[PDB]
RNA sequence: UGAAAUUCUUGGAUUUAUUGAAGACUAACUACUGCGAAAGCAUUUGCCAAGGACGUUUUCAUUAAUCAAGAACGAAAGUUAGGGGAUCGAAGAUGAUCAGAUACCGUCGUAGUCUUAACCAUAAACUAUGCCGACUAGGGAUCGGGUGGUGUUUUUAAUGACCCACUCGGCACCUUACGAGAAAUCAAAGUCUUUGGGUUCUGGGGGGAGUAUGGUCGCAAGGCUGAAACUUAAAGGAAUUGAC
């Protein structure tokens, strides 16, 4: 690995939200009246197709063109920013497929101002888990189950989250971020079944 | 040069002791038991006894010398527990403390491939 | 002039520890001005001490059993008592140590531990100022030296096969007893 | 009150000339008198010391070393080699859910007729490609896989010196030979020799223990 | 140990180091995995003989299902004789008798625990669910075998390991209720007042009582079979609500 010392702590830091702070990191590359340093990818992707003028400040060179990584969809091939938290979405916001959103490496262009995916030409699909036995709503025997005392407060009839616009899936996010919060001061959840959902549980 | 030495601690309940030789193991410079430093039989395991016991054997290495040490540490083990009790972690603490530098730490408890018959018979017994 | 521990994280707290990475180097490399990083070549975390700025010599132990906790299962701001307050041990065992049971008995034995929806183990916390773990047959407590005993000896009784109920009206006695 | 440290002396310990540097370290005696002789006292006395300071580097930390005194001159204490063995906290990291162990040992005769008994361990692995959990072999699969080593291991030995075999050893060149037999048969992972212990060794003499040293 | 005493020790206990002997056991890996009629079975290698499933355009041609009498096997403890005798340890001999969480604790130790040759025939020997056959139901996980794939890797083929689809057999799981049930619940505990696929065993309110007596098996301890006089208004199952 590398040392973590008191004078390198702020970097580690930075390097920890995904910025860039040695530069040039997957360069591949009206005269120069402005220009743009910035390590953010986020940044980067909008300045190079406007046209705008980026600054490799640990060279001093213009940068036409790079490579980094952003969110596809394999079922519908549309193209998403990776959000900042470094990781997919639970859900396309275009198709509503579930669980979908592959990262792909991305590279752009001042040139052309297009973006281009590059993809494994070999890749092997796997297709463990998606088909599972779940009970029905309406069945005699979830009518059972339901009981006597009507809705319960507590260990509510759980009913899992399927679609992004169920109230369920509401109440999850916020309270997500209420959580992070309050223990971040102090100091101071998972959705589908995953793939082995068909191997037994003791 | 640093002189290493090697110390020897072996907790378990009741007792615990600290022990400290050279290098090849055969010649003791020093030992001393928590039991030599309190005054009733209920405290010879408690961590305070401990720490007093590492300290004495910490000043006595100075004089005759040694300055580095490294650690092997002890449960009772066999058909007994096989994990070093509180009292042997604040002995490691206090030589720590002391100024002598520590080299390698090893955990050398006895683990049988299998066992003889544990005491207690059937019903169990309170460990 | 330089003297380190390294120590090993098993699998299963392996996630945990990436996910939690970034609020635990911190506390480290400021309060205690340790040196560290993770080696991901061998699964390990390492601690590292400079002469020229650290204090005292008791950091370096204080850095290395905060993060053996973590492996043990503790919760991160159940270890993150182990920089701040002075006095906590760690005692484990495991069933098998206390009465040999094997199949179902083994089984039942650990959720008599825990009880419905974890209350006997919750409650077994709060009569002694203590945290506990299962990991599977194995037990762990951290807390202060009179206050484990205190733990250790009504866990015990569980696994001998003693009522829950029972459990519950000692638990009473010594709490009043810390009153006095 | 005799204080006996007065009476003491040290020594030092001198490692032979198959590992990287030599200086040992230090150890002591009570000062020798004519009713019997120190030199008694020091043959015999193994010592215990991880490979890691040998070969200096940290790679090596988790195996050790068992060296035998069996001369003495000139306040330097001459050593022999004794045993190898790995540190218990490694061995635990080993052994996970999953997966199947593998053990085999053999004994057998050096061409300088030191008798010695060897240990191998072994896990399975994972294709890359896997989608299921564990990893399990079949049995007819381990018992081919450890006739496979045993075979291997007799052959290493019959090497033309205890000292070859240690050379050997250090770089861990037969782990790498293992893992090319047994490709066909398993994928596996984690292949060492975890032990060497020694159980007889021949009538001893001064003219080969001075080419180890000096 | 909750606290302590009996006990061991300046001839050196406990602790450290180098060697040796004996008897028992097979950790981690170890799981909602495997094998066997059941009891039950886990270190390596060799020999001996047996077994299920699968594959089959091989062979015989009703040779089958269940079962009184009768027969083989049957945990632990226990009995008779020889061997062995590390550990633990009914009985026995001893230390303390204080203290309500730790209220049952400490030391030594006979038979036994292991094995050879004969006995015994019990267990909550439990899935508390007799065996054979047909139908009502679907999904993907796993163990063994087989078929297909322009599939991946080992390598330039074959084989091995892995991936995808299908199929026979097995230990389980999730979903489903035409149904069943007093209910808890049930892939059988369904196809039963719309009552009949074949066949073996057992019960008839609670005690007296698994007692007495006869027989039979056993060295013994005991096993198998097994009453009546008399007495009594309940004993029992599942599930609701919640006093001081
Ligand atoms: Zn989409």
């Amino acid at each position: 690995g590398d040392w973590i010392t008191p004078e390198n702590l702020t970097e580690a830091i930075i390097k920890d939200s995904g910025e860039d702070t040695t530069g040039s990191l997957g360069v591949e590359a009206p005269e120069n009246q402005v220009a743009l340093a910035t390590g953010d990818f986020a940044v980067q992707n909008v300045a190079l197709q406007m046209n705008l003028n980026l600054m490799n400040f640990m060279s001093g060179l213009k940068i036409k063109r790079i490579r980094n990584y952003m969110l596809r969809c394999h079922a519908c091939f549309k193209i998403f920013p990776l959000p900042k938290d470094g990781k997919p979405k639970h859900f396309c916001a275009s198709c509503g497929g579930q669980g979908t959103l592959l990262r792909c490496a991305v590279s752009v262009d001042s040139r052309t101002g297009n973006v281009t995916p590059h993809l494994k030409s070999n890749f092997q699909w796997n297709n463990r888990g998606n088909r599972y036995s779940v009970a029905s709503p309406l069945s005699k025997n979830s009518q059972k189950r339901y009981g006597k005392k009507g809705h319960v407060h507590s260990k509510p009839q759980e009913n899992v989250i399927l679609r992004e616009d169920q109230k369920e899936y509401e109440k999850v996010i916020k309270q997500e971020e209420w959580t992070r919060r309050h223990n971040e001061k102090i100091l101071n959840v998972r959705i589908g079944k995953g793939r082995y959902v068909n191997s037994s549980k003791r | 040069s640093q002189v290493f030495g090697v110390a020897r601690i072996y907790a378990s309940f009741n007792d615990t002791f600290v022990h400290v030789t050279d290098l090849s193991g055969k010649e003791t410079i020093a030992r001393v038991t928590g039991g030599m430093k309190v005054k009733a039989d209920r405290d010879e395991s408690s961590p305070y006894a401990a720490m007093l016991a590492a300290q004495d054997v910490a000043a006595k290495c100075k004089e005759v010398g040694i300055t580095a040490v490294h650690v092997k540490i002890r449960a009772t083990g066999g058909t007994r527990t096989k994990t070093p009790g509180p009292g042997g972690q604040a002995a490691l603490r206090a030589l720590a403390r002391s100024g002598l530098r520590i080299g390698r730490i090893e955990d050398v408890t006895p683990v049988p491939s299998d066992s003889t018959r544990k005491k207690g018979g059937r019903r169990g017994r309170r460990l | 002039k330089f003297e380190s521990r390294k120590i090993m994280v098993p699998p299963h707290r392996m996630t945990p520890l990436r996910n939690s990475w970034t609020k635990i180097y911190p506390p480290l490399v400021e309060h205690l001005k340790l040196q560290v990083r993770m080696n991901l070549k061998t699964k390990s975390v390492e601690l590292r001490t400079n002469p020229k700025f650290t204090t005292d010599p008791g950091a370096l132990q204080k850095g290395a059993d905060f993060i053996k906790a973590f492996t043990l299962g503790f919760d991160l701001d159940d270890s993150i008592a182990l920089l701040r307050l002075d006095d906590l041990y760690i005692e484990t065992f495991e069933v098998k140590d206390v009465k040999t049971l094997t199949g179902d008995h083994l089984s039942r034995a650990i959720g008599r531990i825990a009880g419905k929806d974890g209350k006997t183990k919750f409650a077994i916390e709060n009569a002694t100022r203590t945290r506990i773990v299962l990991a599977d047959s194995k037990i762990h407590i951290l807390g202060g030296f009179t206050h484990i005993r205190m733990a250790r000896e009504s866990v015990v009784s569980l696994i001998l096969g003693s009522p829950p109920g029972k459990v519950y009206g000692n638990l009473r006695t010594v709490a009043s007893r810390l009153k006095e | 009150v005799v204080d006996p440290f007065t009476r003491k002396e040290w020594f030092d310990i001198k490692a032979p000339s198959t590992f990287e540097n030599r200086n040992v370290g230090k150890t002591l005696v009570n000062k020798s008198t004519g009713l019997k002789s120190a030199s008694d006292a020091l043959k015999g006395r193994v010592v215990e010391v991880c490979l890691a300071d040998l070969q200096g580097s940290e790679d090596h930390s988790f195996r050790k070393i068992k060296l035998r005194v069996d001369e003495v001159q000139g306040k330097n204490l001459l050593t022999n080699f004794h045993g190898m063995d790995f540190t218990t906290d490694k061995l635990r990291s080993m052994v996970r859910k999953w997966q199947t162990l593998i053990e085999a040992n053999v004994t057998v005769k050096t061409s300088d007729d030191y008798v010695l008994r060897i240990f191998a361990i072994a896990f399975t692995r994972k294709q890359a490609n896997q989608v299921k959990r564990h990893s399990y072999a079949q049995s007819s699969h381990i018992r081919a896989i450890r006739k496979v080593i045993s075979e291997i291991l007799t052959k290493e030995v019959q090497g033309s010196t205890l000292a070859q075999l240690t050379s050997k050893l250090i770089p861990e060149v037969i782990n790498k030979e293992i893992e090319n037999a047994t490709k066909d048969i398993f994928p596996l992972q984690n292949i060492h020799v975890r032990k060497v212990k020694l159980l007889k060794q021949p009538k001893f003499d001064v003219g080969a223990l001075m080419a180890l040293h000096g």
